[PDB]
RNA sequence: CUUUAAUGUUUGAUGUUCUAACGUUGACCCGUAAUCCGGGUUGCGGACAGUGUCUGGUGGGUAGUUUGACUGGGGCGGUC
RNA sequence: GUUUAUUAAAAACACAGCACUGUGCAAACACGAAAGUGGACGUAUACGGUGUGACGCCUGCCCGGUGCCGGGAGGUUAAU
RNA sequence: AGGACCGAACCGACUAAUGUCGAAAAAUUAGCGGAUGACUUGUGGCUGGGGGUGAAAGGCCAAUCAAACCGGGAGAUAGCU
């Protein structure tokens, strides 16, 4: 399928080239999300004329945005306190109700779904480093160390 | 010797009485076909 | 039923002819599945009950234009 | 307690009784009650699709709470009571708060017994924890497929689970057929074993016992006609067949099981 | 051409991971004095399962049929 | 105890008990083009099928053939 | 206590005789089995024909059952009387 490239797809984007792809991949991922427009004998035209460049600013803006968030909080660092059991055991594993509640209360005001957890769900007590991905190309590290209460 | 049949007024209205012919649209052209010929009980009528 | 609200396909009958050309009747059957469509228009999921086909039309055309005529047919979707 | 009755007549010659003592001479917990009409195997369509079911006595339904989400709260056993619709019996429980509930009678139950739910929890029998929780090798019962669904192993007298292997967020599981089972950590599960080890002694003793347990008799394919079963026909008790289902199936060690979508979760079949 | 190897091409089998299709007879909220159903949030599986078209195997579970004539009755045997 | 209402009441059928086999729960299985329902508001000390038929002594040898279960060296093998 | 014992109602039908254009399209008379249970019964529901139900006889499904009854295909076909 011939589709026209908004957003910037780590594989094969390129801001709008005629680029074939899997139809199941552009129905359900890429115009749901907006990250793409079906463009047949109609819209090229149009995305040449308005698309071309109008919205290449209004694009990079949200990542600078992105950019701008993630480094609201320089500490970078968030402390937890859970009654966990005699020694180990936690009380009850989290994932990312908790502790985005706790950010969002105080530190950087962010989504639910940005939070990303690449070493379980926190089960261990200690510190443990959490993976931010605010952006497709910004990562960023926060280091969480829960305290046994 | 208890024979075939035993009546029963309730049993016999709500088997093939004339509710229990509109209920089905089978049981409309039963009632359709005995209008066609002209017979003067239409159903078991209490 | 086994109805696409897209094409219309409904289920066929035939036969299945045997080596010795006996004949069955059978039925053929559309190639349905649920799927959910995004729009834009009024920004929500749509279920449609589509065939593959269908689901094939729907990508060619645009979704809007596929409701408009579900809607000027006059079943609800 | 089980006891040999003297073959007074016939009919008692080979029964043999299981007594409990403790369970509770009266009336259940009516507030916990629910009607239980019976099928006799009859689907919505009245026709009979599971065999040798129909009569028997009338029983009510005892709501068992088998989900166990009052959690936190300190309960104590107040009596134990005969359950008709299990092999197991059930146990009335009041909690601190003034609520009252059945739920399933490990080994080591008795009255006045304390009982506590959730993850804050002692390691004694009749206490509910996540498997996460629950040391391994331990003995539960009343395990959970999915958190919260509400228990569905090791439920009937004198059955439990054996805890082998705890694998990142998934735990295995022995179960009595032998079959080890992979389950989700967040699943709940009962400490102990389910009581009542002593039910599979009764013999019942006579043909009127299972009939009033709600079983018919079993008639056996031979005994039928060609038109009936695929067995029976011929005269002087001819079989000459493959032993089959009534509906053709052959029976007699043919696995039936085809799911491809559980099968993720066994690591090991039957043996 | 026989004998071998760097980057790029078609690639297909296998393996790992992900979620957005799809499943959910998991939980919670709403329509709603509702164990149905639908929508929403989340969890768990996840391109598997399942379904359609085509195709191999199995298939008295079911169906339609066939199972010759001569003959010192017929059958058996023999013959055509 | 049950059975050929209306020529057969029995050694037939059932039976408690016994064994084999299937089934991990969206269970196997059954009725349904499907939804759904029974199994069961039960879940392996449970449920279905099959044979035998209280109880006592027991129940031997044979895996060639046909089923069923497992294997993969090699051969043959459809759609495409 | 008991699918315990004897025995009426009640349920069933082992033997004999009568009756076979009978009082009766399975009965009467004299005996006979069970008779607190796998019992029996009233009322009302559910299962529908290649289907139901069946402690299993090819039994029963309105006096009809190795495929009920009614109408239709239909004036089926009949090398036979």
């Amino acid at each position: 399928m011939q589709v026209i490239l908004l957003d910037k797809v780590a594989n094969l984007g390129s801001l709008g080239d005629q680029v074939n792809v899997k139809a199941g991949y552009a129905r359900n991922f890429l115009v749901p999300q907006g990250k793409a427009v079906p463009a047949t004998k109609k819209n090229i035209e149009f995305f040449e004329a308005r698309r071309a460049e109008l919205e290449a600013k209004l694009a990079e803006v949200l990542a600078a945005a992105n950019a701008r968030a993630e480094k609201i909080n320089a500490l970078e660092t968030v402390t937890i306190a859970s009654k966990a059991g005699d020694e180990g055991k936690l009380f009850g594993s989290i994932g990312t109700r908790d502790i985005a509640d706790a950010v969002t209360a105080a530190g950087v005001e962010v989504a639910k779904s940005e939070v990303r957890l690449p070493n379980g769900v926190l089960r261990t007590t200690g510190e443990h480093e959490v993976s931010f991905q605010v952006h497709s190309e910004v990562f960023a590290k926060v280091i969480v160390n829960v305290v046994a209460e | 010797m208890k024979r075939t049949f035993q009546p029963s007024v309730l049993k016999r209205n709500r088997s093939h009485g004339f509710r229990a012919r509109m209920a089905t649209k089978n049981g409309r052209q039963v009632l359709a076909r005995r209008r066609a010929k002209g017979r003067a009980r239409l159903t078991v009528s209490k | 039923s086994r109805v696409c609200q897209v094409t219309g396909k409904r289920p066929v009958t035939g036969n299945n002819r045997s080596h010795a050309l006996n004949a069955t009747k059978r039925r053929f059957l559309p190639n349905l599945h649920s799927h959910r469509f995004w729009v834009e228009s009024e920004k929500r999921f749509v279920t449609l009950r589509v065939s593959a086909k269908g689901m094939r039309v729907i990508d060619k055309k645009g979704i809007d234009t596929v409701l408009a005529e579900l809607r000027a047919r006059g079943e609800k979707y | 307690a089980v006891v040999k009755c003297k073959p007074t007549s016939p009919g008692r010659r080979h029964v043999v009784k299981v007594v409990n003592p403790e369970l509770h001479k009266g009336k259940p917990f009516a507030p916990l009650l629910e009607k239980n009409s019976k099928s006799g195997g009859r689907n919505n369509n009245g026709r009979i699709t599971t065999r040798h079911i129909g009569g028997g006595h009338k029983q009510a339904y005892r709501i068992v709470d088998f989900k166990r989400n009052k959690d936190g709260i300190p309960a104590v056993v107040e009596r134990l009571e005969y359950d008709p619709n299990r092999s197991a019996n059930i146990a009335l429980v009041l909690y601190k708060d003034g609520e009252r509930r059945y739920i399933l009678a490990p080994k080591g139950l008795k009255a006045g017994d304390q009982i506590q739910s959730g993850v804050d929890a002692a390691i004694k029998p009749g206490n509910t924890l996540p498997m996460r929780n629950i040391p391994v090798g331990s003995t539960v019962h009343n395990v959970e497929m999915k958190p919260g669904k509400g228990g569905q192993l090791a439920r009937s007298a004198g059955t439990y689970v054996q805890i082998v292997a705890r694998d990142g967020a998934y735990v295995t599981l022995r179960l009595r057929s032998g079959e080890m089972r992979k389950v989700e950590a967040d699943c709940r599960a009962t400490l102990g074993e389910v009581g009542n080890a002593e039910h599979m002694l009764r013999v019942l003793g006579k043909a009127g016992a299972a009939r009033w347990r709600g079983v018919r008799p079993t008639v056996r394919g031979t005994a039928m006609n060609p038109v009936d079963h695929p067995h029976g026909g011929g005269e002087g008790r001819n079989f000459g067949k493959h032993p089959v289902t009534p509906w053709g199936v052959q029976t007699k060690g043919k696995k039936t099981r085809s799911n491809k979508r559980t099968d993720k979760f066994i690591v090991r079949r039957r043996s």
